[PDB]
């Protein structure tokens, strides 16, 4: 029947700055005529909804996305990979790192 | 301003794709599982699509059309701004729909009763089509031909006269001169630097291409006439026209039921691989999987993998009421389904290749906007489907796909049997199609007044087609309206141009696949360069003029009849030797009653 809860914005005045976010819901104004908060020609609601349905060809089915962004300000340190410790020997001239 | 029209169409392109989807998804559930709780499920969901489109149509006239520069956004705007009906008065608009419903139910429910038994009565499709396709009795074919026209066609005569007046009013309010000029608006092309095409230019290109088929059609008409005199002696003149009730069906549209009387060498079996399919235990799925391997052989994509679950390749395991008719569906959102009820036969092995060709055409232009997702004209869509069927019916393809003894010998006697069966369907329908649209074009513009409709109809049968009526018909009959496409408001010139595009595509692809022999032995398997020649047209849609689409495959800007004649030159050479003692041509003075 269509999952109409997943929307996207399809009209904006100007492209976003990187990592900028815009949740407003003002009536878009395409033409020169002012809109006064009501719909009509050249006065469009700015949000559309994917109507997802299970019988959609691939490329039409929902994909979930996660974007990891590593940043490095100027602190002293922070999270990182998980080092690995081998086995410690004994009674042998060895090259060690503790 | 033009940038407001672009923002108009993108709201249209995302409300339409969803509303067209569920209006076509509900039409799938009715077609594959019939209840009445599905017919009411598709009539309200069908009307939400139609009510939405007239709301956006009346919004489209706020933008002018000549203040636009981009050709693509102009093409989308003109296809949506089209008024069509609704230009009439609101009491004339309901009179036109009453006529179209009355003419459609006369054709489907009209009955003919026997004069020896008035309690037995036949409909057209069960019983009257079987007499015209199977009988060899002269008196029974003459009864079924005349009684369909005198009992059903006489009811359509006062309805078709009122239909011409109301359709010419609707066409002249949309700035055409008549309704025939409205039908020729599909082939019109406006201002794309050298690729233009006028709506009156279609009339000369049909008549210029037709006078090069008349040498080939005259030798086919003379050979069939000489073979019909053995089947009906004392009924056919050796220098005259053919009687209209001895042609294989009700209207003489196809001559394909005359093959058992006109076969050149009846002691050679025409090749039929149906027994080799049931000897290797081929299921329902093998016929499509070998069809998918044909298309991936030429360099075309696989099926979409939603194609295999959602489709219904047979009638179900339930005794399930579901219109069983081969077709290809394009519901939207990249969801392609094929609906057919396939049996293990070489017939449905071939129409599997035909119906997959509609899918591969549909998968290619799916990146265009919504209003340009059709064929480039009305004739391209069926023509791409039938060059897939010609390449799969060759014995060269059948012996490499595993279905023919590697020790098979094709002789020159079986190629004549195959080519003559093709010419009874291809060449035999071309003067019928040309004559019928020429008659309907002259009726709409008024060159034929209504006191000469049936006089000019039968003069054009004797002169163009070479077919004479067995009983004289005055102006109380309407013999064109007894055909389906005339009484159900359909255009008929799409069957003429599709036949010419089909051999232009096939000859252009076989020069790219490096063929060496005759054109009728060709196969485009294992190539990649031919598929790249085909794919460059398939992805255009309606975004380009159709004359620009033809040069991407053929190399010309117009339809041409010389590739059609090159297909039939082995038959045309053999036909001119069988008509050394015959008379080629016909007389328009002889009649089967005029002695
Ligand atoms: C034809 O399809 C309809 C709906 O798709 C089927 O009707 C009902 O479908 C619902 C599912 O929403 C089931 O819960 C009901 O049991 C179905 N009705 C009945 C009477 O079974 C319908 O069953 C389908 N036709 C056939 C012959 O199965
Ligand atoms: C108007 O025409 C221009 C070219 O005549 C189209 O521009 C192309 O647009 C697509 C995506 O919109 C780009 O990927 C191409 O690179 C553009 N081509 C050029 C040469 O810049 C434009 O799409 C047309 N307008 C619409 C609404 O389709
Ligand atoms: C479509 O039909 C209308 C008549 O219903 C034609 O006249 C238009 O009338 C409307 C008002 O109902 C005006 O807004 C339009 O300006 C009129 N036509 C235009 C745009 O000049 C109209 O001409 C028809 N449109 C077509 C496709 O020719
Ligand atoms: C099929 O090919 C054979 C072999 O050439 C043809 O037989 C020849 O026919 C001509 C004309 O009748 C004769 O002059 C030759 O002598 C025949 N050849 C032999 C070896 O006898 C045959 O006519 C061809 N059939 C068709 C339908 O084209
Ligand atoms: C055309 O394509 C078919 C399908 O790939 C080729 O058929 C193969 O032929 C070889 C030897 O003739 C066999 O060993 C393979 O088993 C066949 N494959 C299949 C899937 O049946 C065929 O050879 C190709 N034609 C040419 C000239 O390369
Ligand atoms: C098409 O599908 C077959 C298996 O079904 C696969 O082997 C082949 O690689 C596919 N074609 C392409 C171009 O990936």
């Amino acid at each position: 029947g269509g999952n109409y809860n997943y929307l996207y914005r399809l009209f904006r005045k100007s492209n976003l700055k990187p990592f900028e976010r815009d949740i407003s819901t003002e009536i878009y104004q395409a033409g020169s005529t002012p809109c006064n908060g009501v719909e009509g020609f050249n006065c469009y609601f700015p949000l559309q909804s994917y109507g997802f349905q299970p019988t959609n060809g691939v490329g039409y089915q929902p994909y979930r996305v996660v974007v990891l962004s590593f940043e490095l300000l100027h602190a002293p340190a922070t999270v990182c990979g998980p080092k690995k410790s081998t086995n410690l020997v004994k009674n042998k001239c060895v090259n060690f790192n503790f | 301003i033009e940038e407001q029209a672009k923002t108009f169409l993108d709201k249209f392109n995302h409300e339409a794709e969803d509303l067209f989807y569920q209006s076509s998804l509900a039409s799938w559930n009715y077609n594959t599982n019939i209840t009445e709780e599905n017919v009411q499920n598709m009539n309200n969901a069908g009307d939400k699509w139609s009510a939405f489109l007239k709301e956006q149509s009346t919004l489209a006239q706020m933008y002018p059309l000549q203040e636009i520069q981009n050709l693509t956004v102009k093409l989308q705007l003109q296809a949506l701004q089209q008024n069509g009906s609704s230009v009439l008065s609101e009491d004339k608009s309901k009179r036109l729909n009453t006529i179209l419903n009355t003419m459609s139910t006369i054709y489907s429910t009209g009955k003919v009763c026997n004069p020896d038994n008035p309690q037995e009565c036949l409909l057209l499709e069960p019983g009257l089509n079987e007499i015209m396709a199977n009988s060899l009795d002269y008196n029974e074919r003459l009864w079924a031909w005349e009684s369909w026209r005198s009992e059903v066609g006489k009811q359509l005569r006062p309805l078709y006269e009122e239909y011409v007046v109301l359709k010419n009013e609707m066409a002249r309010a949309n700035h055409y001169e008549d309704y025939g000029d409205y039908w020729r608006g599909d082939y019109e092309v406006n201002g794309v630097d050298g690729y233009d095409y006028s709506r009156g230019q279609l009339i000369e290109d049909v008549e210029h291409t037709f006078e090069e088929i008349k040498p080939l059609y005259e030798h086919l008409h003379a050979y069939v006439r000489a073979k019909l005199m053995n089947a009906y002696p004392s009924y056919i003149s050796p220098i005259g026209c053919l009687p209209a009730h001895l042609l294989g069906d009700m209207w003489g549209r196809f001559w394909t039921n005359l093959y058992s009387l006109t076969v050149p060498f009846g002691q050679k079996p025409n090749i039929d691989v149906t027994d080799a399919m049931v000897d290797q235990a081929w299921d329902a799925q093998r016929i499509f999987k070998e069809a998918e391997k044909f298309f991936v052989s030429v360099g075309l994509p696989n099926m979409t993998q939603g194609f295999w679950e959602n489709s219904m390749l047979t009638d179900p395991g339930n005794v399930q009421k579901a219109v069983c008719h081969p077709t290809a569906w394009d519901l939207g959102k990249g969801d392609f389904r094929i609906l057919m009820c396939t049996k293990v036969t070489m017939d449905d092995f071939l129409t599997a290749h035909h119906e997959m060709g509609h899918i591969q055409y549909d998968m290619a232009y799916a990146a265009q906007p919504f209003l340009l997702r059709n064929g480039a004209n009305e004739g391209f869509h069926e023509a791409v489907g039938e060059i897939m069927s010609l390449s799969a019916a060759t014995p060269k393809h059948l012996k490499s796909i595993g279905l023919l003894s590697p020790d098979f010998q094709e002789d020159n006697e079986t190629e004549i049997n195959f080519l003559l069966k093709q010419a009874l369907t291809i060449v035999g329908t071309l003067p019928f199609t040309y004559m019928l649209e020429k008659w309907r074009w002259m009726v709409f513009k008024g060159e034929i007044p209504k006191d000469q409709w049936m006089k000019k109809w039968w003069e054009m049968k004797r002169e163009i087609v070479g077919v004479v009526e067995p009983v004289p018909h005055d102006e109380t009959y309407c013999d064109p309206a007894s055909l389906f496409h005339v009484s159900n408001d359909y255009s008929f010139i799409r069957y003429y141009t599709r036949t010419l595009y089909q051999f232009q595509f096939q000859e252009a692809l076989c020069q790219a696949a490096k063929h060496e022999g005759p054109l009728h032995k060709c196969d485009i398997s294992n190539s990649t360069e031919a598929g790249q020649k085909l794919f460059n047209m398939l992805r255009l849609g309606k975004s380009e003029p159709w004359t620009l689409a033809l040069e991407n495959v053929v190399g010309a800007k117009n339809m041409n009849v010389r590739p059609l004649l090159n297909y039939f030159e082995p038959l045309f050479t053999w036909l001119k030797d069988q008509n050394k003692n015959s008379f080629v041509g016909w007389s328009t003075d002889w009649s089967p009653y005029a002695d």
